[PDB]
RNA sequence: AAAUUGAAGAGUUUGAUCAUGGCUCAGAUUGAACGCUGGCGGCAGGCCUAACACAUGCAAGUCGAACGGUAACAGGAAGAAGCUUGCUUCUUUGCUGACGAGUGGCGGACGGGUGAGUAAUGUCUGGGAAACUGCCUGAUGGAGGGGGAUAACUACUGGAAACGGUAGCUAAUACCGCAUAACGUCGCAAGACCAAAGAGGGGGACCUUCGGGCCUCUUGCCAUCGGAUGUGCCCAGAUGGGAUUAGCUAGUAGGUGGGGUAACGGCUCACCUAGGCGACGAUCCCUAGCUGGUCUGAGAGGAUGACCAGCCACACUGGAACUGAGACACGGUCCAGACUCCUACGGGAGGCAGCAGUGGGGAAUAUUGCACAAUGGGCGCAAGCCUGAUGCAGCCAUGCCGCGUGUAUGAAGAAGGCCUUCGGGUUGUAAAGUACUUUCAGCGGGGAGGAAGGGAGUAAAGUUAAUACCUUUGCUCAUUGACGUUACCCGCAGAAGAAGCACCGGCUAACUCCGUGCCAGCAGCCGCGGUAAUACGGAGGGUGCAAGCGUUAAUCGGAAUUACUGGGCGUAAAGCGCACGCAGGCGGUUUGUUAAGUCAGAUGUGAAAUCCCCGGGCUCAACCUGGGAACUGCAUCUGAUACUGGCAAG
RNA sequence: GCCCGGAUAGCUCAGUCGGUAGAGCAGGGGAUUGAAAAUCCCCGUGUCCUUGGUUCGAUUCCGAGUCCGGGCACCA
């Protein structure tokens, strides 16, 4: 599946075991998918603090 | 869950007093009635079919001090009752013990009343109740404890209740700092905060 | 469903030192050998110098101490640990374990790289306690060379301000010992009674908040997650609730067992080896990063400051200054865990054979309280010892 | 044979009986025929809370049915008609 | 389930078994002695026959050789030939 | 003791507009996860994945008042022995209490778990006729006599273990025939014929081997006819998919006889006739335990059976048979398969989808709990014994609800942030200040009910031997709470210990600014964003929810978007290219006649639990529980005869 | 718990794997444009593995460590 990573900032890799929930973007062929940030492999997104329980990135962090 | 900060903040957007933090600020200084909350206060709000129902929502638990858990609890309790959901409701929201609290001047505000009832201040029947929704019957008597009694806060909102109208359901005597639930609330002196059109739509949905 | 060890007499942590093919094996199993004859009134027996399947399983020596052994004073768990330069890690953080140490040199090969650096941990990490035992002496030529021989033994104490001749240097041939020859089994009991006396004596630290450094972690198929190593603070008994903190997020769990040396243990003592079942714990989630502990006595930490002494050439330091912006390699208990280090307002470098205050930033978190000892590294030697004045965050 | 036995309800520190006509191949909270009362052990000022059906274990141990020991207790203190 | 506290329940069925299969070819076939009655053509002496087999019929289906109301059947299947003739 | 409150709109086609119609969407819910965050209390909830394999523990047995025995323990009884010396050791004695082990009797097949089979006469809804049973229970009879075995025990002995081996003794409620029996059994009738077990308590008299007998009571047995919870059959109607899924069957279709069955039928074997079943769905192959009921929605309809409860099948796999009322079976027995394990290599051992525990799978899951107190179940002659059955604390935000985290008051509102017209405004009476209590948590104090029964003493009654024995009650008091400092209540400071999470372009509640400047990403659709953006990201403020919060998925809704409820087809996707015409459907008009359906009526049923309406209760709620309302239909049968249906004519 | 290998401009290619790392390809900006593509005119990247060491010299060697792959290795 294509899977989309929102806001900047990737720590996942092309070897980074992952979760994903759901992300509808038909606006992106195929893309039906949304990498969920802070969980296995893949850290919290960067410039954050409206999420803290989104994004997987606690309490806020820069 | 109830409100620890600043309460006055909510009766200026909501367009009432929700008889809360009744007190005054001198010679009005900074005054900040006749305006909605925050530096974007007069910027005017907007509405949607469900924007009116989330509002009016907001103001009547805003009105009666009750979670959206026990909104949504009274709701399917008044459609397990036979008739119209929306009048049962509406029976329900007027009786239960912080709101009689403060119809009966135990607390100048809301906030004071529902205070007084978890903390044992208010027995009912003679006996001790820790819990806001519990339903005084009629011409029962709500009572105060004697070491509420003491309560330098409660003595000034009973005098605040003498010469003060009081829904017609009840009646509170300050000199024995005791008052009769006298009979059931009545809907024909006061109603809930809802449109009886928009309670029905979200199941169409 | 399993027997108890029982606490009877003080009880030590110790460990082999030396080189591979030098005896670092075959002393330990040796002297454990000589000591059921001598001390433990037996008869010399194949069963004495053979040992069962089941222990050589799982102490393959470089995860396990899988040595546990009695003599007239004490009782003993033993760590075995690399002889080689390929792997050195398991020793210099076994060294601030244990209570002291068994050196160990082969006159066949004579002195290799790790009877060298094996004799410095002591001073520079751990604690100067070492009993040393010269092995094949039966293979020099002539007895007054191994008399020589034994000299070099006295010099290379002697290089590490260890004294050269008030430290008990046994000859011996332990493989000798260990079979049942009449003359090398008589000169191998010798290190036994040092032993009882070198330390001198155990002390425990049994007062204190419950501090396991985790050794090792073993998955026990139908009961689950056992977390063991040398307790280095407090105690734990059967039905305690444990918190786990350090490399991980911190959780809490019932510890519902307690053991020691493959038993049940009617207490777990600081000083000592205890491994601690888990309830509601899997083996999918569990790492050797980690540290068992009393909830709320000690936290996980990536930051901490502390006090740093940076040696001097004279003692095997640098000679060049120790720079600001430096990567060393620190050593706490069971773990070395590497940091970026700083240096006092205005202090760009600070010399060899001088202290500062430094803030260390890890690149992994460990479990950290002031008073925690280390030492630094930077590659190609270790250049300073310290202590964490307290943690920051 | 047929029993007249207590089934088992009510929720933690504060259960209930249903007096019941049953098997001793049932289920103790399980399978019965017929509910001749109800017992509740623990509670106070309930009305609705008691009945056993005196005329109907009658019935049954003509039918060579046994009262169980709770029953045989209850049928002494609840009205020798039903 | 793998264990009961108890285990002699479950010999106390092999015991059982035994003495069950040593007896329930035993009971069924003296018939044979039956049959040379039938073979006559006299319904009477056919009869007194089957009377002679009743001991072991019943005494059968009471004991476990092959359990329940079995008894019944037998007597059927025999009478089923012998009422034939009058 | 009664009853309903329900049906929707919104963003999006173009320069502008109507209709049609897709797409997206506001709502409700889950044994849900993810990720953040979290204090307190009640009741509830926690594999929804691998029917995948389980370490280790733990889950129905029990009676010495069935029998033979005497390992253990204590005692009595007797002997013997020692300055422990009239106090003390050893021995003997089944002699007694008693009980290790054996024989023996009934349930273990019960409770508990799982959803793998089964699209099913299991199950749902309702009837039909050839059926049966643990054991409880109604009721009738019987108990003659004789013969016979063997473990435990006794001795001897192999193997690592499984497994035992060798040889001897003997008892029963153990073994067996004949006898002997009721409303009994078979037989068309004559007539023949059916069981089996005793044991235990005790006294005046009476025998006596002084054991025992007799006597009488109690307790137990066996046959047999009745009742009953439970269970089986048969029958009717219903039960997901593939028709690009067309043949299926002779052990059938029909019949007849034996065999066989609890009973029943080609069940099964065989004969005889040739029929039966299907393309409006035989057959073939695929999936799925069902259902009360749970979720959703006007409901139809859809999803769905889970938490609780009725029922079915199953328990790592395959074959078979049995114990017993009943089981190719979960807790058991022989063998095989795979794996695994012990092993002396010969051989043997095992299956948590019981309870707790666990590894693994996976997005994901409690303590190798505690307890005799109370409920049921199994043995018990009775006292009693068993039980992870049962009750009940723990863990965890898994579920739902209720409560709290302080509050009355209080400004030149003061700094700051934010916004700004640069005045101030605002955040906010919020802070400072003034006034007050501690609920809850903590700690301390006090403490109900879940408890009934059961034990023993003692008196009378009954049973009875005049008498004990046997037993019930009355009466006395012996004794009984896991959860547990309980539930619930009282004392005591003191705000002390209790706020994070998501959202602000519109649909959608919240507006302004700044930066990044078509970038970061941003929304579900239309889309936003290209240097002063309520669309990004942040700030502040605002909005919304609250110890829970957002988000994701899943289901249902909006949808009438397969339209009975509720659509179009000239042309919006769209009427067969046309005729002729069977299947099946539909049938003018008139005379007579009929009614199961319909309709009127009745009888039988959908019980409980669950559901709904109205009460009652645990302080309230969540939660628990009563009463009362609901079950339109279905099976069958009775009246009317307009009508569908039936029968006959014109 | 440890040990081993891989870290030349967005891409590519060179460079005693000891002797101050060199060059190319593609692209981006500006202008055009409200912006972009394309075009036209200008221009940059080296994580030459981070970081300590060895030496007369580190790009290339040794330890320390990250991400990613691989090795050593356990069941109280």
């Amino acid at each position: 599946v294509t899977s989309y990573i929102g806001g900047e900032g990737h720590n996942l890799q092309e070897h980074s075991v992952i979760l994903i929930r759901g992300g509808r973007v038909k606006d992106l062929p195929g893309v039906r998918y949304h990498t969920v940030r802070g969980a296995l492999d893949c850290s919290g997104v960067k410039d954050r603090k409206q999420a803290r329980s989104k994004y997987g990135v606690k309490r806020p962090k820069a | 869950a109830r409100y620890l900060g600043p309460k006055l903040k909510l009766s200026r957007r909501e367009g009432t007093d929700l008889f809360l933090k009744s007190g005054v600020r001198a010679i009005d200084t900074k005054c900040k009635i006749e305006q909605a909350p925050g530096q974007h206060g007069a910027r005017k709000p907007r509405l949607s079919d469900y924007g009116v129902q989330l509002r009016e929502k907001q103001k009547v638990r805003r009105i009666y001090g009750v979670l959206e858990r026990q909104f949504r609890n009274y709701y399917k309790e008044a459609a397990r009752l036979k008739g119209n959901t929306g009048e049962n409701l509406l029976a329900l929201l007027e009786g239960r013990l912080d709101n009689v609290v403060y119809r009966m001047g135990f607390g100048a505000t809301r906030a004071e009343a529902r205070q007084l009832v978890s903390h044992k201040a208010i027995m009912v029947n003679g006996r001790v109740v820790n819990i806001a929704s519990y339903q005084v019957s009629p011409n029962d008597v709500v009572s105060i404890r004697e070491k509420a009694k003491k309560q330098s806060r409660v003595k000034a909102a009973l005098e605040l209740a003498e010469q003060r109208e009081k829904p017609t359901w009840l009646e509170v005597d300050a000199g024995k700092m005791e008052g009769t639930f006298k009979r059931k609330p009545e809907r024909s002196d006061l109603s809930a905060d809802i449109n009886e059109h928009l309670i029905v739509e979200l199941y169409s949905k | 469903s399993k027997e108890k060890f029982e606490r009877t007499k003080p009880h030590v942590n110790v460990g082999t030192i030396g080189h591979v093919d030098h005896g670092k094996t075959t002393l330990t199993a040796a002297i454990t050998t000589v000591l059921a004859k001598t001390y433990g009134g037996a008869a010399r027996a194949f069963d004495q110098i053979d040992n069962a399947p089941e222990e050589k399983a799982r102490g393959i020596t470089i995860n396990t101490s899988h040595v546990e052994y009695d003599t007239p004073t004490r009782h003993y768990a033993h760590v075995d640990c690399p002889g080689h330069a390929d792997y050195v890690k398991n020793m210099i953080t076994g060294a601030a374990q244990m209570d002291g140490a068994i050196l160990v040199v082969a006159a066949t090969d004579g002195p290799m790289p790790q009877t060298r650096e094996h004799i410095l941990l002591g001073r520079q990490v751990g604690v100067p306690y070492i009993i040393v035992f010269l092995n094949k002496c039966d293979m020099v030529d002539d007895e007054e060379l191994l008399e020589l021989v034994e000299m070099e033994v006295r010099e290379l104490l002697s290089q590490y301000d260890f004294p050269g001749d008030d430290t008990p240097i046994v000859r011996g041939s332990a493989l000798k010992a260990l079979e049942g020859d009449a003359e090398w089994e008589a000169k191998i009991l010798e290190l036994a009674g040092f032993l009882d006396s070198y330390i001198p004596e155990p002390e425990r630290a049994i007062d204190k908040p419950f501090l396991l450094p985790i050794e090792d972690v073993f998955s026990i198929s139908g009961r689950g997650t056992v977390v063991t190593g040398r307790v280095e603070r407090g105690i734990i008994k059967v039905g305690e609730e444990v918190e786990i903190v350090g490399i991980k997020e911190t959780q809490k769990s019932t510890c519902t067992g307690v053991e020691m040396f493959r038993k049940l243990l009617d207490e777990g003592r600081a000083g000592e080896n205890v491994g601690v079942l888990l309830r509601g714990i899997k083996r999918e989630e569990i790492e050797r990063g980690q540290v068992l502990a009393k909830p709320g006595t000690i936290k996980p930490h990536t930051k901490f400051e502390s006090e740093v002494y940076i040696l001097s050439k004279d003692e095997g330091g640098r000679h060049t200054p120790f720079f600001k912006g430096y990567r060393p390699q620190f050593y706490f208990r069971t773990t070395d865990v590497t940091g970026t280090i700083e240096l006092p307002e205005g202090v760009e470098m600070v010399m060899p054979g001088d202290n500062i205050k430094m803030v260390v930033t890890l690149i992994h978190p460990i479990a950290m309280d002031d008073g925690l000892r280390f030492a630094i590294r930077e590659g190609g030697r270790t250049v300073g010892a310290g202590v964490v004045a307290k943690v920051l965050s | 044979m047929v029993t007249i036995r207590l089934a088992r309800h009510g929720a933690k520190k504060r259960p209930f009986y249903q007096v019941v006509v049953a098997d001793s191949r049932n289920a103790r909270n399980g399978r019965f025929i017929e509910r001749v009362g109800f017992f509740n052990p623990i509670a106070s000022e309930k009305e609705e809370g008691t009945r056993l059906d005196l005329d109907r274990i009658a019935h049954w141990v003509g039918q060579g049915a046994t009262i169980s020991d709770r029953v045989a207790a209850l049928i002494k203190e609840v009205n020798k008609a039903a | 389930a793998n264990i009961k506290s108890a285990k002699k329940r479950a010999i106390q069925s092999e015991k059982a078994r035994k003495h069950n299969a040593s007896r329930r070819s035993m009971m069924r076939t003296f018939i044979k002695k039956v049959y040379a009655a039938i073979e006559a053509g006299d319904k009477a002496a056919a009869q007194k026959a089957f009377n002679e087999m009743q001991p072991i019929v019943d005494r059968q289906a009471a004991k476990g050789l092959i359990h329940k109301n079995k008894a019944a059947r037998h007597k059927a299947n025999l009478t089923a030939q012998i009422n034939k003739l009058a």
